[PDB]
């Protein structure tokens, strides 16, 4: 699957070597195959970081056996 | 140095340097009496 993307990239690149601009349909696959590429990746490196260095450990919370969340959990 | 599993926390938020433990037990045993019945020579009285 990521044939379909690198070579619209590759040939912009090596165009103006041999005095030439790639076509519209070339630079647009080229910008959205890459980003299908890298749409995997932004989706696993989606999550919230670790709670502040302040938060409670509840009274909810059933034996926890801790006080303070610091970056502890 | 006796201990029984210390009751306290293990987090501690301050550590003091003994806090040594021990366990006083109630059982219970009903053992109970009877008779032993004298009398009191001081100002009269029997039947103590």
């Amino acid at each position: 699957s990521a044939v379909s993307a690198v070579f619209h990239n590759l040939a912009c690149r090596i165009a103006p070597d041999y005095a030439l601009e790639a076509t519209a349909k070339i630079i647009a696959t080229a910008k959205y195959g890459k980003e299908l590429l890298y749409k995997q990746t932004a989706i696993s490196r989606a999550k919230r970081a670790p709670y502040p260095s302040r938060m409670p450990t509840g009274s909810g919370n059933s034996f926890p056996n801790l006080n303070e969340w610091h970056y502890f959990p | 140095i006796p201990s029984f599993q210390n009751p306290n926390d293990w987090v501690f938020p301050w550590l003091t340097q003994d806090t040594i433990q021990i366990a006083e037990f109630y059982e219970v045993v009903e053992k109970k009496e009877t008779a032993f019945i004298y009398q009191d020579p001081v100002t009269g009285e029997p039947v103590s």
